[PDB]
RNA sequence: UUGAACAGAGAGCAUUUCCGGCAGCAGAGAUUUCAGCUGU
């Protein structure tokens, strides 16, 4: 009769030099791993909590921040941690994020700096050094635009005249700026909107489409000739800058504060407006928003994209800002504090993980836009649990005990109670149209997305 | 874990190795179990490059005992599936990690380069090219490394561009070592002797001279002088004039014994103008080294290269109609060293007399040739 | 059991492997090692007389406070138990809730009454000599530590005629008398 | 990509008793490639299995398999696996409760008088050697050799790793039956109260009673699948239990009389119930079907265990006898005895032994190797049982090589992966569904719309009465069922178009049976 | 982008390749400011490519009065040449970390391709790699750092002293 | 902004241009592998 057993061995299990690990042998059968649904579902809820408790998401505040209320932001799209930022009493900063202090002040104007972008000026007599000198232009209500550039310590290449390269004057005062991302152009918005570049010491276009004055503008970042305005007769114009002359606007309800344009799909813009939430709009059919990002309970004042382009972040009024998943359409995360106040100015840093928001009492502050995400490098036995981790949450995510939780947040006082009369009001809003429905004949459905379009130039067949 | 991955990276093999059917599933777990534990031992702690070439050596042996199998049980001498190329692409792989993990055993490295290039058709030479860039790059100082590739890229490929790109740059990295100065001039001397022999051929069947080594020559004399002066008499100069005299003289006596080597292995280069190519080293070491080699001591050094100028043209056979034709120029070199010479007239004429009695009906042209020397 | 670190143990805050809620703090344990209590089960019988006691004196007081009843068996059950030796003074009646306790029942067993009489140097010394055979309470000897010695029944636990003990403490003051064996 | 071995990898899915969307279309079609390539890809893992597992063959036909002695395997086999085959002659206290820790590491014996010892039976280190001196009658360990739960004359006791007491549990009053859940940290507990109690160990709390009310609880079991207990009662009842459910998940009627033993198989498919009616049976667990039905043993199966290879170890006192592929559907695999003239299509037994001199306490497989702990009157024996133990472990479920860091760092883990208690289920594939309630199809709040809008008018339609139909036989009519379920004193406007459309149906079957 | 990393040190010189950046924005935070001390997160940003070994103590001390006075010497040149891939010199340049911002110009007077950085992510990385030092080299290198570091500062003192033995 | 020749990198993308078929033969290195001509 022939017969075996188990012969275990010894040297396959338990190693012979001590230096080195045991031997951890797999065996993929069900059989051997029995509860394969309950046990990632205690793994997705213990992520989901540890995520509740390492959400630490401010970093800290950059300086001694302004005097007067930040007003104006920009990040430049080159360089990982230099931000300018400008306030109500015309003073503008430049800033290294990296030790939170600012490279230079400047008294600029007299007026409210109300807006400042930065460039890289392509003079055709001199050549513009970027590697030792940044450059930042900024527009204020006592009629001027003026070019400034900044000593920057960050190549060890050189070794100088910093401030006020040029004075670009207008004959009314200035509402916006964003500069061309080539070919050394940039548009002010204002009493009327007009291009400039930084040789001519004058307008070269004026590409207004009415009498009506233009608060806001952006420049495309990929089809870089299309700019997009905002005016306050509620109106959003698109401009080309081929043909020299506006495009299309339409006129909502209320007033666009803000845009930014996708940074990756060239045709996606979002609006920041009044009435409490933002617009995803197609530039090619303006007729319909492709999404609303509704969970701000006052005027949204500014919006940003990721430079992933995959979630925006959108201060209001409400002093709390937002971050908001591009394909979503309520908010991802809430980011407040008792000592931010109206929150004017957002972008979101080029490595797309970090937010900086510039607040009304003075202060710019850093957050991280995933909370919970430590910046560290991480070694691959953590960096696996993390991404398993977060493909666990995700699906599990509607799960009720990790949805309850996941959905937590602490949001202030006055923003909770706008945020339940907000729904006790539009909850007797859909009540009533209900009985108005149930009677009436003829009442069309209007999709949520057309909701807050009053009109539309160039209509569309 | 890693293990894991690699474990099952070598799984799609022994799917296709079992379909072709020459191994089976309890042997191919026991290659498995094998490779398991040598996997383990690769990527865990206390690692070791024994344990490195034990794998290697298993997995050529387990390849070697595959194409076997093949040949006795398919009788074809490659699948053309996956089994025939996933387990030498496995061995380079190990060798990749290995030089990765441990790059300081050149034995490893040249293991490495050995089984790349005797991979045969199926490597590339851009691969070879890669490990060769990293492996100068982390070993610029050592020497041998610098020959291997240039030799692999002469000797195998004939890329004489790249090959005097390789010799230059590593006599810009350790420019000190004379064994690669000797390699520079050994290459440039083999590609002029095939150059001209090109030239020879191409005559036969229907200006570029050895300059070149003459010039690498001059910078070989210049700058391993400096370096010597450099190395020796190390931190300062903190010594007198009579310890500076010193060391100038012995600089003087390495760079010329290193001359003396270059010589001697620079006569068997016969084909192309060798008479012209050894006088421009005469020439190169007569003039003065700033210290009096002839004027003062190495004075023995003096007589040598009177002895090398004599018989330079007297590099001959038995058969000595040059000498019948010039001897009468090793007279007059004889008369020339013993007229000013004192101890060294008598030692350069009893040892040309013996260089001529030992190199030179036969006899009696001898006799005459004895009677000549006497 | 491994000192879990700040994330564990804040998401595990309840895990506890040796203490446990119904355990009500080891003083089944605390209390038998205090008076050094052979067997595992002598607690809770004792608190299962002490739960009479103090069932009793609950649905005792919820009587009317002027009644002889309640005042009869109140003053009944505190001479009892002071007199068997569990209450240390008969004065209030919240000695009836408060003072009644698995160790005063625990005090009034034989090795911790040998203890206080000076008889013994520890409580385990003296539950080693009545378990050696040495003490005698009245006459007959008493070989078991559980034995509870009431108040009137303290004055007659001594040492065996014959015992080593006796002979070695008459002999250290050599008042040894040989003729009645110690 | 075949994979010859793939159903043992693949996963069952619900069914309907495709679509328009583009996005949601390429996004299951990319979910069933990852299945596919996930089920391929580990099932492919059956090449790096490191070892093989046991058997023995009889080669001949005048060497059957049940009659081949432990000594003659013991010469046969390896000098490890000998030294494996213990044997503990401890006579004095009485019938031994074996127990194994769920890596073969541990072994923890309770006598009946009251010797408990825990130790490590493969090196000759004991751990705890205490003498509890009332009549302890079971023992488990709870997640390690480091603490083990003990049930006494009433009270269960857990005790550390080198036997102080932790604790006496003041509820389960009187269990004859311990056993742990590891996944879930619970120590289960059953015995002669009719009462079923759930403990957790990690927090200390008492999970759940269960009134079980059907007296005392004579056989006890787990499912190692889906961690529901199998209790036999003195009714000849199984039943399937869950902390959850105050009633019992399942009743079966296993055996005539009471139950005296189950096991199951850790695949959590069949299950070996043994009555006190001779009556060994094979039972489907999942399906509830009755596999097999062997009737009359000689003498009353005390006990049954499932090795981790499906071996079926059935003990009727002095005889312990194994039989291989009994576990299975067809009626050739029914336990047989004897085969009656050589009969290929008969499972006669595996290997069987004889405890001469006493009747064996409890059965239990040593889990990774192939040895079958017997506790009995006189001590612990292991049988060399080839078959019997899943040679190829995985090392980061339970390790029998661990060490004592890794211990420490799994018994963290599988702290904080503690599954609760309340996610015990018949199956354990239910906790990321739909309710069977809340509608199978998703709705898109136009058919909200729709269903307040008919809501709104079922008055004046009738939507939510029975429609009127004459042919029906109108004693079962529906409108009259209707009538006479709904209690017969109160009026409601519902009630009353209800009596309006059953006089109407009865006038339209009055005109129609007149035509007729 | 920080690309390549040179370490000067008294064996020789070393090119490292940064494989990871550490963040910018977040490098003043507790986790990136740890981060170089622990060695299994070091070693994920940093990866060895060249070491040029010195010739001796002489050369060792030619080369640290050249990298004290801020000079690319020759054995500098050698190795940068050899490691630094030919970029351009007006558009996207290589980027060598430094520790040194006057030895910085001396780097782009003899390669114009290379733009040098010597700020706190350069700072940081160079003293991580100075922290960990002989793991960082895998075994590469004869002699133990800190005996060549006692000669050569005894080397460099008395020249800089001019130490007379007479 | 384009064009030109030059110097290259291994860091991308095709496709039927050949080879990873067989001998005869000489050559190469330490009895195994390596290197080209005339046809299948």
């Amino acid at each position: 009769m022939k017969i075996k057993t188990i012969k275990r061995s010894a040297d396959d299990y338990v190693p012979v030099k001590s230096t080195q690990e045991s031997q951890m042998p797999r065996n993929l059968n069900p059989e051997l791993h029995p509860f394969e649904r309950a046990r990632e579902y205690t793994k997705a809820l213990n992520a989901t909590k540890l995520e509740r408790m390492f959400a630490k998401p401010f970093v800290g505040q950059l300086g001694y921040g302004h005097r007067d209320g930040v007003y104006a932001i920009a990040k430049n799209y080159g360089s990982l941690n230099k931000l300018a930022t400008g306030s109500a009493d015309g003073v503008i900063k430049y800033w290294n994020m990296s030790t939170r202090e600012e490279f230079v002040s400047f008294k600029a104007h007299y007026g409210l700096v109300t807006g400042l972008c930065v460039t890289q000026p392509r003079f055709h007599d001199k050549k513009p050094d970027l590697k030792s000198q940044n450059f930042m232009l900024s527009c204020s209500d006592d009629k001027t635009v003026k070019l400034w550039s900044i000593n920057v310590d960050d190549y060890s290449n050189k070794n100088n005249e910093e401030g006020l390269i040029r004075t670009f004057d207008g004959e009314s005062a200035f509402q916006g700026i964003d500069s061309h991302r080539e070919n050394s152009t940039f548009a002010t918005g204002g009493a009327k909107i007009h291009l400039w570049d930084v040789n001519r010491l004058k307008p070269v276009s004026d590409l207004s489409w009415g009498a009506d004055n233009i608060t806001s503008l952006k420049f495309n970042q990929n089809e870089t000739d299309i700019l997009a305005s905002t005016g306050s007769d509620n109106s959003i114009v698109l401009y080309d800058l081929r043909t020299n002359s506006p495009t299309q606007k339409i006129v909502q309800t209320m007033r666009t504060n803000a845009i930014c344009w996708n940074p990756m799909e060239a045709f996606n813009f979002v609006t920041a407006n009044e009435d409490h939430n933002a617009y995803y709009y197609d530039m090619r059919n303006l007729s319909r928003s492709l999404n609303v990002f509704k969970d701000h309970v006052s005027a949204v004042m500014d919006v940003d994209f990721s430079p992933t382009g995959d979630e925006i972040v959108t201060g209001s009024y409400d002093k709390s800002i937002r971050i908001y998943k591009t394909n979503h359409g309520h908010s991802r995360e809430i980011y407040h504090t008792k000592r931010m106040q109206h929150v004017f100015q957002v972008k979101y840093s080029m490595d797309s993980k970090y937010i900086i928001s510039g607040s009304d009492d003075g202060n710019v502050r850093l957050w991280r836009s995933k909370a919970w995400e430590r910046s560290n490098v991480k070694t691959t036995r953590e960096k696996n649990k993390l991404e398993y981790d977060e493909k666990l949450k995700e699906r599990f995510r509607h799960m009720p005990e990790i949805k309850r939780i996941s959905r937590h947040r602490h949001v202030p006082q006055v923003i909770k109670k706008a945020q339940e009369i907000k729904n006790i009001e539009l909850s007797s809003i859909k009540r009533r149209e209900a009985n108005e429905r149930r009677t009436r004949k003829d009442m069309p459905y209007i999709s949520e997305r057309k909701k807050q379009i009053v009109g539309t130039v160039h209509k569309y067949e | 874990s890693k293990t894991r991955y690699y474990l099952e990276q070598c799984i799609p093999e022994m799917d296709d190795l079992v379909e072709k059917g020459l191994f089976t599933k309890n042997e191919v777990s026991l290659i498995m179990k094998k490779r398991t534990d040598f996997e383990h031992r690769l990527n865990s702690r206390g690692s070791s490059i024994n344990d490195y070439i034990k794998y290697i050596n298993y997995e050529s042996n387990v390849n070697k005992l595959r194409a076997k199998r093949c040949k006795r049980i398919l009788q074809v001498k490659k699948t053309n599936s996956l089994s025939d190329w996933s387990i030498q692409q496995r061995i380079g792989f190990i060798y990749q990690r290995g030089t990765n993990k441990f790059p300081q055993d050149l034995k490893f490295w040249a293991m490495y380069l050995n089984y790349m290039k005797a991979r045969g058709n199926q490597t590339s030479y851009k691969k070879i090219h890669n490990i060769y860039n990293q492996l100068l790059k982390l070993h610029p100082t050592n020497v041998d490394i610098w020959i291997s590739c240039a030799k692999y890229e002469y000797e195998v490929h004939a890329n004489f561009k790249s090959c005097r790109n390789i010799f230059q740059n590593g006599l810009r990295f350790n420019p000190d070592v004379p064994k690669l100065w000797y390699e520079y001039v050994k290459f440039e001397l083999n590609f002029i002797t095939k150059l001209i022999n090109r030239r020879k051929v191409m005559g036969l069947i229907n200006a570029l001279r050895g300059d070149i080594a003459l010039t690498i020559f001059d910078v070989c004399m210049k700058t391993l002088g400096k370096h010597y002066i450099n190395k020796h008499k190390g931190y300062y100069a903190i010594s007198d004039s009579k310890m500076n005299i010193e060391l100038n003289k012995e600089t003087l006596n390495y760079l010329f014994s290193e001359s003396l080597r270059y010589i001697k292995l620079f006569d068997e280069f016969l084909d192309l103008e060798r008479d012209y190519l050894i006088n421009h080293v005469l020439q190169f070491w007569k003039n003065d080294m700033y210290d009096l080699s002839l004027r003062k001591d190495l004075p023995e050094l003096y007589l040598k290269t009177v002895m090398i100028d004599i018989t330079l043209n007297i590099r001959y056979m038995p058969v000595e109609k040059l000498d019948i034709d010039q001897l009468q120029l090793s007279v007059k070199k004889y008369f020339a060293y013993i007229s000013k010479l004192d101890s060294a007239s008598v030692k350069s004429l009893k040892n040309e007399y013996r260089s001529y009695l030992q190199d030179n009906a036969e006899d009696d042209p001898r006799y005459k040739i004895l009677d000549l020397i006497i | 059991v491994r000192k879990l670190k700040h994330h564990e143990q804040k998401l595990l805050k309840k895990v506890d492997f040796l203490e446990w809620k119904q355990d009500q703090g080891h003083r089944d344990t605390q209390v038998m090692r205090t008076y050094h209590i052979q067997n595992r089960e002598d607690y809770h019988k004792y608190n299962r007389i002490c739960g009479d006691i103090r069932r009793l004196a609950n649905k005792l007081s919820l009587l009317p406070p002027t009644d002889p009843f309640r005042r009869k068996h109140e003053q009944l059950l505190l001479d009892k138990l002071y007199a068997m030796g569990v209450l240390t003074t008969k004065s209030k009646i919240s000695d009836l809730e408060n003072k009644v306790t698995v160790s005063a029942i625990c005090r009034r067993r034989l090795p911790v009454i040998m203890h206080r009489l000076k008889m013994a140097e520890t409580i385990q010394d003296a539950v080693k000599f009545i378990e050696q055979g040495h003490v005698r309470v009245g006459p007959n000897l008493i070989n078991d530590p559980a034995y509870l010695v009431t108040r009137n029944m303290e004055d007659y636990v001594t040492w065996v005629d014959n015992s080593k003990i006796k002979k070695t403490l008459l002999r250290y003051r050599n008042q040894i008398d040989d003729f009645d064996f110690s | 990509k075949e994979r010859e071995n793939q159903n043992k990898f693949e996963r069952s899915t619900y069914t309907n008793n495709q679509t328009k969307d583009k996005k949601l279309r390429a996004g299951l079609k990319k979910i069933d490639e990852q299945y596919k390539k996930a089920v391929s890809s580990a099932a492919a893992t059956d090449y790096l299995l490191p070892e093989s597992n046991g058997y023995l063959e009889p080669e001949n036909e005048l060497e059957k398999t049940f009659k081949v002695q432990q000594s003659e395997i013991k010469s046969s086999v390896d000098v490890s696996t000998a030294n494996k085959a213990l044997d503990l002659s401890l006579k004095e206290f009485g019938p031994y409760h074996i127990k194994y820790a769920k890596n073969g590491t541990h072994l923890l014996i309770t006598g009946r008088k009251g010797h408990v010892a825990s130790m490590d039976w493969r090196k000759g280190q004991l751990r705890a050697e205490l003498f509890l001196n009332e009549t302890c009658h079971s023992a488990t360990y709870l997640q390690n050799e480091q603490y083990f739960a003990v049930a006494q004359k009433k009270y269960t006791f857990i005790y550390d790793h080198e036997g102080t007491e932790l604790h006496r549990l003041k509820q389960h009053i009187e269990a004859r039956h311990l056993d742990f859940l590891p996944y879930h940290y619970l120590l289960v507990t059953a015995g002669e109260t009719g009462w079923l109690k759930y403990h957790d160990v990690s927090t200390g709390q008492l999970v759940s009673e269960l009134r079980t009310k059907a007296g005392p609880t004579m056989a006890m079991a787990q499912n190692p699948w889906n961690a529901v207990m199998h209790l036999g009662h003195s009714n000849g009842t199984v039943s399937l239990w869950s902390p959850s459910m105050p009633e019992p998940l399942v009743k079966l009627l296993s055996a005539r009389g009471p139950v005296n033993s189950i096991a199951i198989d850790r695949s959590g498919y069949y299950m070996a119930t043994t009555g006190a009616d001779r009556s060994m049976k094979i039972w489907d667990i999942r399906n509830f079907k009755q596999l097999h039905s062997v009737e009359s043993l000689p003498t009353p199966g005390t006990n049954v265990s499932i090795s981790d290879t499906g071996l079926l170890a059935l003990s009727r006192g002095p005889h312990v006898t194994l039989w291989k592929d009994a576990l299975k559907l067809s009626g050739d695999s029914k336990p047989c005895f004897g085969s009656m003239g050589g009969n290929p299509h008969r499972n006669t037994p595996y290997m069987s032994h004889l405890f001469a001199g006493n009747k064996v306490e409890n059965l239990g497989f040593v889990p990774f190797e192939d040895l079958l702990g017997v506790g009995h009157q006189t001590g612990i024996t292991n049988l060399i049982v080839p078959g019997a133990g899943e040679a190829n472990y995985d090392a980061l479920e339970l390790n029998p090589f661990e060490t004592k860091k890794q211990r420490q760092e799994q018994e963290v883990r599988t702290l904080l992966n503690k599954l609760p208690a309340d996610t015990i289920t018949l199956d354990p594939n239910s906790i990321g569904s739909v309710d069977k309630r809340s509608s199978t199809i998703r709705l898109n709040a136009k058919d909200l719309a729709q269903t307040t809008m008919d809501a709104n008018n079922k008055a004046k339609t009738n939507s939510d009465i029975p429609d009127v139909k004459p042919d029906v036989k109108g004693k079962n009519s529906g409108l009259r069922s209707f009538l006479r379920k709904k209690t017969q004193n109160v009026i409601d406007e519902r009630k009353l178009r209800v009596q309006k459309q059953l006089d109407k149906e009865k006038n339209i079957r009055k005109r129609n049976h007149q035509i007729k | 982008p920080i690309e390549y990393l040179l370490f000067e040190e008294p064996t020789g010189y070393a090119v490292f390749k940064v494989k990871l950046q550490q963040d910018d924005i977040g490098s003043r935070l507790k986790e990136v400011q740890e981060q170089i001390n622990d060695f299994g997160a070091f070693t994920k940003l940093i990866e060895l490519v060249s070491f040029a070994p010195f010739k001796g103590a002489a050369e060792a001390l030619e080369n640290a009065n050249d990298i004290s006075e801020g000079l690319v010497s020759e054995s500098l040149k050698a190795i940068l040449d050899l490691n630094l891939p030919k970029a351009s010199s007006k558009k996207k340049n290589i980027t060598l970390a430094i520790s040194d911002k006057n030895l910085g110009p001396s780097i782009k007077e003899e390669f114009p391709y290379v733009d040098c950085i010597s700020n706190e992510l350069a700072q940081d990385l160079i003293r991580g790699v100075r922290l960990h030092g002989e793991k960082l080299f895998k075994g590469l290198q004869s002699g133990d750092l800190e005996r060549a570091q006692l000669g050569l500062g005894h080397a460099y003192s008395r020249a800089k002293v001019k130490f007379s033995v007479q």
